[PDB]
């Protein structure tokens, strides 16, 4: 069993330094206007992504249907 | 040794677009100047493709 | 025989996809005695759980059997690109 709060404190923690704390940690070189972009809209597109993922799963309306020997298969596997 | 002094002119026609790539990012540029060439001063967007 | 380098480098990629593929899913098989759900049950199936588990151990077997002959593709296909 799982709980939804969870999975978002960890990976919000991991993509936000990823995205806040990542481009104060940075090369002053001739990149350094790059790596901080990539940095930053890395982090939003994969946290997006993943916080969609996670949330279309809460509440769902119906469960899936399986086949008769899956559903066997699966009541003495897990 | 003639001076050889390059001065700059009121600049009024249209300027060339010069975005600085390197072995990275050049073929990102590539990929957006085949749509076509920014306006000068123009947002880059490649920085975000 | 040398066959043509292109064609024994494409063997050596191959072999190698092969090998790790064919590893990993004979491990899945033997772990999960599954996602896949696909080892050829019999169709009078017993109240046996256990009957289940030896038909993954099967699958396993045979999968280790395919890595080893893209094991051996890989060795000839190798010594080509070296003698080409």
């Amino acid at each position: 069993a799982h709980s939804f709060a969870l999975p978002v404190i960890i990976f919000t923690t991991f993509w936000g330094l990823i995205g806040i704390a990542g481009p104060w940690f940075v090369p002053k070189g001739p990149n350094r206007g790059v790596i901080i972009t990539m940095l930053v809209a890395t982090a939003v597109c994969c946290y997006l992504f993943w916080l969609i993922a996670i949330l279309a799963q809460l509440n769902p309306l119906f469960g899936p249907q399986l086949k008769n020997e899956t559903i066997w298969y699966v009541r003495f596997l897990w | 040794t003639v001076p050889s002094i390059l001065n700059r002119m009121q600049t009024n026609q249209t300027p060339p677009t010069y975005n600085k790539t390197n072995k990275f990012t050049h073929g990102f540029q590539n990929i957006v100047d085949a749509y076509g060439i920014g306006t000068y001063r123009e947002i880059n967007p490649a920085p975000y493709t | 025989l040398c066959c043509g380098p292109k064609l024994a480098a494409c063997g050596i990629v191959l072999s190698a996809w092969g090998v790790i593929m064919l590893i990993m899913l004979g491990i899945f098989f033997n772990v999960h005695s599954l996602i896949e759900d696909v080892p050829f049950t019999e169709k009078d199936f017993e109240n046996g759980p256990q009957n289940i588990y030896n038909l993954y151990e099967q699958v396993s077997y045979n999968c280790f059997i395919a890595a080893g002959l893209y094991l051996l593709l890989g060795g000839f296909s190798f010594c080509q690109v070296r003698l080409n």
